[PDB]
This record gives C-alpha cells, sequence and structure tokens, in this order.
RNA sequence: GGCGCGGCGCCCCUGUACGGCGAGGGCGCGUUCGCCCGGGGGGCGCGCCGCAGGCGCG
RNA sequence: CAACGAGGAUCCCACUGUCCCGAGCCGCGCCUCCGCGAGCCUCCAGCCUCGGGAACGGGCGAGGGCCGGCCAGCGGGGCAAG
RNA sequence: ACAGGACUCCGGGGUCAGCAGCCUCUAGCGCGGGAGCGAACGCGGCUCAGGGAAGUCGGCAAGCCGGCUCCGUAACCUCGG
C-alpha cells in the first residue's frame, strides 16, 4: 500500500535552460551552497545530446566545495525552481528570473531544508505540494 | 565493421525526389468519400493566404490541465472571395479507374477564365469557345449532355473558378478548380444540384463550418541551391577539417561500387507541394462587416485588416476563413481546403475572447488608429 | 480586454505581448518589449529617457492625477 | 527642344551592391534611368553631375539628386541644386 | 504582366533636429540645461495619384 | 635545489561557438558574359546482380535495366594519378 | 621571365613615452583587363539566447587580461629575487 512517487499530475513542456555540467544556487537551508547538476531522471538521451532539466525537474547533484562536509561526495536528489532561460507558458506569457535555483528533495516528497528563500515558479509550487506549502512567494 | 553506436537516419525518405513542383499550385490528389444518404454538399475551396495573428480562448476541455483556464493561440488569416461554378465534369468507375463522361459549359464565361485559356490576353486574338457559345446559346443542347450525365456518370465534379479582381494580388486570370459533389440520394439529384449552381457565385461560408476541421494543401516557401546540414538535418564536422565542416564525411563503403539513393547531397531546398491536416476552422466571416473581429470582452469596433495592413500581402476587403495553427507557402500563394479526411477526434470547440488587430509592421501597440490618435493628440 | 501597465515606461501591453521578470526580492516587472528591458537592464534613469511617462510627467506634459 | 526635370533617388539605386563601388554604380545607374526618361540612345552627363555624385567619397553617396535634361540633337543632363526635394515631381517644358 | 520611375497619406524605427529665446559652476567668456518639439530624419510594408507604359523574330 | 625555458606532464579560477546545436551577416573566389587561354592523363571502352575464373569482371555464361546531348555540384567505384 | 633575395645616404606635422599604431604637407603615382548576379561550398572576417570544456589524444583554435596613478602583495630563496 501506499508508495506513491513524487510529481503531481502532468507538466507541458517548457523550455530546458540547465544541461549536465551547470552549477546552481542552493535555494534552501540545508547548509550547501552552489549544486552541481550530473544527471536528469526520466531522461532517455540520444547520440552526442547532453541531458537538459527546466524547473520542475528532479535532477541529481553534488554539493561542491563550500558547502558542508556532512553533505558532500554523494549523489542527492534535487528539484529546480528558479531559472534564466525565458520560458512561455500556455496562457501566453513569457517569463525567466534572474539566478538559477534548486531546493534539495527525495523522491518522496520531503525537503531536507526548513525554508526557501526568493520566490518560485509555479511549475515547482504545483509539481511538490511541499515545496508550495513552504515557499514564501510563488510566480 | 557495425556502426558502435546506434541512431536513427537523417530524414524522411517518404518525400523524394526534393525537386521544384511542377504542377503550376497546389492539386487536390484525393476527395473526401462518398456516403449515399448523406446530405449535399461540396468538400473544397480555394484561397490565399493573408496573414497571422493570435488570439484569446477560453479553453473547455476535459482532463486536461487547461480544464477551466485561458489559452492564447496562432491563427492564420485566408482571404476568399467568392468563387464562379462554370462548368460540370462525371466520371465513371471502370477496370480502368477513373475515366470521364464529357464536360459540359456555361453558356456565357467571364473575363477572367478567358484569360487563363491565353498567355498575353491583349495580343491574341479571340477564339476561345467561339461555336460553343452559339451552339449553346439555347439551352436543349446543355439539357441533353446533362442527360448523358445523369444517365451514366458515377461522380460529379463542378468546375469553378476564382475571382482576383476582389483582391490585391497582381493576376488578372482565374484560378480553376473542381469541387466534387459529394453526398444526396443518388446521382441524379447531384446532377441536378450542379445545374442548379450553373454560372452563380459560391461563398466559402456555404462549404466550411465553423469548428470543423480542414486539410491545406499549397507550394512550401522556395530556399533555391542549398547543401546537406540544412537540406537534410546531418551533424557539423568538426572545425580542424582541413576543406569544410559543411558535409557528410563518408557517403558509401567500397561495395557496393555506387552511391545510394539514401546518402544525403545538396540540391534544390524548398518549394514543395505539401499537405498539412487536421485544420480546425477559427471562423467564417466577412470583412464588409465592420464588426466581425469584435468580442463581447472589448466595446471598440475592430475588423479583419490590421492597422498599417497586411505586411506583404494587401488590404482584403471580401470573405475571409480564419484556422487555427499554421499552413505552408509564403504570403499570397493560393491555397487549397479540403474536408478532413481522418479528422483529430478530440477537440475541445471554439469560444473567442480576443483577436489581436495592432499593427504587425514593427511592434504597433494601438489596436485602432482612433485611439493611436486619442494617445498621440496635440 | 485586460491589460498591463509596463515597469519602465507607462504604456499599456495588450495581451500575448512583451516579457515578464521576477526580482529576487519578490517583486514582478512586466516589459513591454526588449528596448525597455535592455534600458532597465542597464540602468538608464526613466526620467532621461525622454519618451517616457516618467520623463513626460517630469517635463509637466503628462499630469499626475 | 524639350527639358525635363526629375529626381533620382540613389541610396535606392546602390542597394544590394558592395559599397566600396558606389559611386561608379551610381553614374551608370543615373545613365539607365536618363536613358528611360527621355528615350534617347545617348546621354551626355555633366562634370556638375560628377562633382556632386562623388561629393562623399566612393562608399556614402547623397540619397537625391536632382536633374535637368536637355532633349537635342542626345540628351545632355546637368545638376540643379535644390533643397529638401519636398513635394517635388517630374517636369516637362518645350 | 502596358511594367516602372517620382510623389502624397497612413503606419512603423530612432529618440526630441538646426536655429532662436531664456537657466548654468564660475571668471564679455562658458560644458551643460528648459521651451518651440513624442520633434527632425529614415523606410525595401499598406493606400491613392506628374512622367510614362502593349518588342522583333518565328 | 632559488632563478630561468616557443621544453614533457596533472589540477583550479577566470574565459569562451570546443560542444549541446547550430543561425544570421560582410568582402573576395566560385557562377553568367566580352577579351585571352594552358597542364596531368589516355589498350579499347565506360549500367548492374550471381556464377565460373590467376579463388573481389566493363567485356566471358545467365538474368535485370537503358533514346540521344549537356550544366552546377560530388567524392562510391574506375584495385584513378604521381 | 617572378608576392623571393639584394649594402648605404637624407628623414617634416598631429596624437603619443615613442624611428610603435592611426591620420597627414612636400614628392610620386601600377598591380597578366573589364561588366553582371548576389546559389551551394570555400578563404579572410563579425555577432549570437541559456549552459560553460560536457568537446578532443590533448583547452588545438578562440576568447579573457593589458596604458597611467594610487592602494595592497604569500610560500620559498643562492638574501640578489
Ligand atoms: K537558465
Ligand atoms: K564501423
Ligand atoms: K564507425
Ligand atoms: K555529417
Ligand atoms: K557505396
Ligand atoms: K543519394
Ligand atoms: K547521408
Ligand atoms: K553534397
Ligand atoms: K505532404
Ligand atoms: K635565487
Ligand atoms: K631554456
Ligand atoms: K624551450
Ligand atoms: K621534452
Ligand atoms: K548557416
Ligand atoms: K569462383
Ligand atoms: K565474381
Ligand atoms: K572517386
Ligand atoms: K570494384
Ligand atoms: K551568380
Ligand atoms: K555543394
Ligand atoms: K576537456
Ligand atoms: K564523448
Ligand atoms: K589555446
Ligand atoms: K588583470
Ligand atoms: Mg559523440
Ligand atoms: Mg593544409
Ligand atoms: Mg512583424
Ligand atoms: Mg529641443
Ligand atoms: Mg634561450
Ligand atoms: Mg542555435
Ligand atoms: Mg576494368
Ligand atoms: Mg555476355
Ligand atoms: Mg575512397
Ligand atoms: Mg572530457
Amino acid at each position: 500500500k501506499r508508495g506513491r512517487s513524487g510529481g503531481i499530475g502532468n507538466k507541458f513542456r517548457i523550455s530546458c535552460g540547465l544541461p549536465v555540467g551547470a552549477v546552481i544556487n542552493c535555494a534552501d537551508n540545508s547548509g550547501a551552497k552552489s549544486l552541481n547538476m550530473i544527471a536528469v531522471k526520466n531522461w532517455k538521451g540520444h547520440l552526442n545530446r547532453f541531458p537538459k532539466a527546466s524547473v520542475g525537474d528532479m535532477v541529481l547533484i553534488t554539493v561542491g566545495r563550500d558547502g558542508k562536509p556532512e553533505l558532500r561526495r554523494k549523489v542527492t536528489p534535487a528539484v529546480v525552481v528558479r531559472q534564466r532561460k525565458v520560458w512561455r507558458r500556455k496562457d501566453g506569457v513569457w517569463i525567466y528570473f534572474q539566478d538559477n535555483a534548486g531546493v534539495i528533495i527525495n523522491p518522496k516528497g520531503e525537503l531536507k531544508g526548513s525554508s526557501i528563500t526568493g520566490p518560485v515558479a509555479k511549475e515547482a509550487a504545483d509539481r511538490w505540494p511541499k515545496i508550495s506549502t513552504t515557499a514564501e512567494c510563488v510566480h | 565493421s557495425h556502426r558502435k553506436f546506434s541512431c536513427c537516419r537523417k530524414g524522411n525518405l517518404g518525400y523524394l525526389p526534393r525537386k521544384r513542383c511542377t504542377r503550376g499550385r497546389g492539386r487536390c490528389k484525393t476527395f473526401p468519400p462518398d456516403v449515399q444518404g448523406a446530405p449535399i454538399h461540396l468538400t473544397a475551396f480555394l484561397g490565399y493566404k493573408a496573414g497571422c495573428t493570435h488570439v484569446m480562448r477560453f479553453i473547455d476541455h476535459r482532463g486536461s490541465n487547461l480544464h477551466n483556464r485561458q489559452a492564447i493561440d496562432q491563427a492564420t488569416i485566408i482571404d476568399a472571395p467568392p468563387m464562379i461554378c462554370t462548368a460540370i465534369i462525371g466520371y465513371a468507375k471502370t477496370p480502368k479507374g477513373l475515366r470521364a463522361v464529357t464536360t459540359v459549359w456555361a453558356a456565357h464565361i467571364a473575363e477572367p477564365a478567358m484569360r487563363r485559356f491565353y498567355r498575353n490576353y491583349f495580343h491574341a486574338e479571340k477564339t476561345a469557345f467561339s461555336t460553343y457559345m452559339k451552339k449553346a446559346a439555347d439551352g436543349t443542347y446543355i439539357k441533353e449532355q446533362l442527360g448523358r450525365l445523369k444517365q451514366h456518370a458515377d461522380v460529379i465534379r463542378i468546375v469553378a473558378h476564382t475571382q482576383p479582381a476582389l483582391t490585391p494580388l497582381k493576376q488578372k486570370k482565374a484560378d480553376i478548380m473542381e469541387i466534387q459533389v459529394n453526398g444526396g440520394a443518388n446521382v441524379a439529384e447531384k446532377v441536378d444540384y450542379a445545374y442548379a449552381l450553373m454560372e452563380k457565385p459560391i461563398s466559402i461560408k456555404d462549404v466550411f463550418s465553423v469548428g470543423a476541421q480542414i486539410d491545406t494543401i499549397s507550394i512550401t516557401r522556395g530556399r533555391g541551391f542549398e547543401g546537406v546540414v540544412t537540406r537534410w538535418g546531418v551533424t557539423r564536422l568538426p572545425r580542424k577539417t582541413r576543406r569544410g565542416n559543411r558535409k557528410v564525411a563518408c557517403i558509401g563503403a567500397w561495395h557496393p561500387a555506387n552511391v545510394q539513393y539514401t546518402v544525403a547531397r545538396a540540391g534544390q531546398m524548398g518549394y514543395f507541394h505539401r499537405t498539412d491536416t487536421n485544420k480546425q476552422v477559427f471562423m467564417i466571416d466577412t470583412a464588409e462587416n465592420p464588426r466581425c473581429c469584435t468580442t463581447e470582452f472589448d466595446l471598440t469596433d475592430k475588423s479583419i485588416n490590421p492597422v498599417g495592413g497586411f505586411v506583404n500581402y494587401g488590404r482584403v476587403q471580401g470573405d475571409f476563413i480564419m484556422i487555427k495553427g499554421t499552413c505552408p507557402g509564403p504570403k499570397r500563394r493560393p491555397v487549397v481546403m479540403r474536408n478532413a479526411l481522418l479528422p483529430h477526434r478530440n477537440c475541445p470547440p471554439v469560444q473567442l475572447q480576443w483577436i489581436s488587430t495592432a499593427s504587425k509592421f514593427g511592434h504597433g501597440i494601438f489596436e485602432t488608429v482612433e485611439e493611436r490618435r486619442q494617445f498621440y493628440a496635440k | 480586454v485586460t491589460t498591463n501597465q509596463c515597469s519602465y515606461s507607462g504604456r499599456k501591453i495588450l495581451p500575448g505581448y512583451g516579457k515578464r521578470m521576477s526580482r529576487h526580492d519578490k517583486v514582478l516587472l512586466i516589459f513591454l518589449n526588449r528596448k525597455a528591458s535592455v534600458h532597465y537592464l542597464n540602468k538608464w534613469n526613466p526620467r532621461k529617457i525622454r519618451w517616457t511617462l516618467a520623463s513626460r510627467r517630469a517635463r509637466g506634459k503628462e499630469v499626475i492625477v | 527642344g524639350i527639358v525635363y526635370e526629375h529626381t533620382i533617388r540613389l541610396n535606392k539605386a546602390v542597394r544590394g551592391k558592395p559599397s566600396k563601388k558606389a559611386a561608379p554604380i551610381a553614374i551608370r545607374a543615373i545613365r539607365a534611368q536618363v536613358e528611360k526618361l527621355a528615350k534617347v540612345e545617348d546621354v551626355r552627363l555633366d562634370p556638375s553631375v560628377n562633382v556632386f555624385v562623388w561629393s562623399r567619397g566612393i562608399r556614402h553617396v547623397p540619397r537625391r539628386i536632382r536633374l535637368e535634361v536637355r532633349l537635342e540633337g542626345f540628351a545632355y543632363v546637368i545638376n540643379k541644386d535644390v533643397e529638401n526635394f519636398k513635394h517635388l515631381t517630374t517636369e516637362k517644358k518645350g
């Protein structure tokens, strides 16, 4: 019985701005400062193509040298909540942010932090309701 | 040896050869299938691509993430002045396919139709249908040849021409096209219907309906002689390749000792005959109506022609149809529109709340000239 | 139709036009076009950009209701 | 004979050409346009026209020139020094 | 397919023209400023008109 | 072993069309025309599949194709040339 | 026969540290010829959203830095750097 996965519902395709090898800011308060993106979940690839992700996607990261020693040296799940590549919503609105940012989060759906700094996107809030709850602003 | 990594081929070999079109215009290859007992209707019409805009619409899907929300959609405006029905053709289904019986023409023929018979009109001396008009002055002759079609032909089409003196276009001779009469109770009712249409005008609103689906046929934009990277979409080679990186590196093994037809090469790109399918009709209306593009949402009056005009097309002054999405060709090619042979099954209905009429010459921010002048008063 | 007001200039923005930008202090900015967004990012002064509503208000050409 | 008066747009005639050649192509365009204005076979230009066309180098030619064409015998073309070309068009006398 | 050349109006792009008159740190000079002035310039899109426009072969 | 090196190596910051994944633009070639005008190479010729054969044929046995004359490109063959 | 090779005199102005680069007075003015078009491709150049070496044997190529004045400068050392 109940063992459900993380992403709640369907999501439309948006522009993917972050490919493997990118470094993004840590938006929660776990202790990490930068997150290095090494893989994307649900990704079927193609010859020579780099995996890529948008807001709401679950990615795999490693915590960089400016983050806490106990979090480093491991592969960790996260969700991207802020993006600089501009994208189009279905209602015809184009939108982008100033930085790239994500939070550390397991596929069951619980944060490893207690707060989120700055705004997040409707995409992340709608797929992850704990993000939708603990977020302070949603655009 | 085997290719070490798996990767599909580039491009679709069912669109070969990539040669320039030889047909003159888009030509309707197939007509929708006749249903014994269906009410009578026409199936096809011919217009000219006029422009693009976008609309706001309230979505009434079901199970979708847009279920009770508003979406902004792209739409294409096609200009369709009424056509004139001038002849009737009948065919029969024979051990050798479709063979024609005879063609019956109208008693009196118009200038654009006469002009399509000639190369230069002012110079050529005019002896088209010279005996036909005299013979067929009395309508008995047309009655008997109609009698022959009724007696034995299996399909009926009418031969109708467009009318370019009602467009901004530059040509003066018409485009002539057959529209097949489908449906009815029998053949003879179709022949009667064709006789009743003979010599009259036909509007697109009496062929197509709002919310239905159509197929658009035209000839694509031309680009001339192009290399493989753009014509086929193959990968570009590394920077330090000696003589160019815009190529396929290997065009075949040693055996077989010939170049295969499946290898990408350079040549003519664009100007092909294509078919896009399942286009939903946003509206049919007219430009003489000054309320044509005005919704209950906004109080000012708007019509089809944008502030500044349709860029690179001209002014539309008659009937128009408006489909969701896109369609082949540049501005001003003639598009064939037919009913959709295999339509898509779950398309939510049409409910328009706003149509953009602002200027497409540049980035125009005014829905109408009157409010531009009010904004720039004094 | 419901519109927006450009946050750099003072013009109105029609449905399906421009782009938004979300600042990190939880503030949203709605731009009329790329020109306006470039002016804002370069930090040029609205009063000194002469075609804007702010410039016209400070030159007395527009009214402050 | 007859005397024509006509303006030619020169930025429009050097469109699509390398700018290192603008003035020579403007000269050739002026002769062709004068032939198809005055319906002649030979066109004698005036050094006043040559000086005006070249007055800004070989690259950046003036937008508009104003020509006086005296038709005779050929067509003889001289430069007419005007201002701002506002609402001017083809004038014919003789 | 009797084209086009050249204008006029709309609409867009840039960002308020030369000049004139009257604020300017200072010691008749003076960078810059305000007003005339969303002005001046420009157009390869849209609409309507002076000069014009239908050639020898076969 | 400090200093020094167009010497061989590993890593970080910064930087970027190296790349994901390519797109648009300039000049000059190319292309068309007036003028001028060569080299290399050549048993004879120049469409394929199988068989047999000096064991991978353009010609040989058997099948399948195909008026003839040319251009811009192209690198599979001619076990292409040197 | 020819983008190669071939010793030495005299040496204005502006910017500038300057016999550097860029513009110029005096003096001199060939370089196997022109016109049209504005395809692929190449050769010499330019700009590119988001990411930033994931490319490649290998950061090859390209880009970043750079003048002048002030501030502030570690390990190590043959005490000179
Ligand atoms: K991004
Ligand atoms: K292989
Ligand atoms: K291989
Ligand atoms: K390739
Ligand atoms: K081959
Ligand atoms: K091929
Ligand atoms: K290929
Ligand atoms: K090729
Ligand atoms: K097709
Ligand atoms: K030392
Ligand atoms: K050394
Ligand atoms: K060395
Ligand atoms: K070495
Ligand atoms: K390209
Ligand atoms: K054998
Ligand atoms: K064999
Ligand atoms: K070869
Ligand atoms: K072979
Ligand atoms: K050419
Ligand atoms: K090519
Ligand atoms: K690397
Ligand atoms: K690789
Ligand atoms: K390098
Ligand atoms: K530095
Ligand atoms: Mg690879
Ligand atoms: Mg080489
Ligand atoms: Mg536009
Ligand atoms: Mg002023
Ligand atoms: Mg040395
Ligand atoms: Mg790209
Ligand atoms: Mg042989
Ligand atoms: Mg034989
Ligand atoms: Mg080979
Ligand atoms: Mg690597």
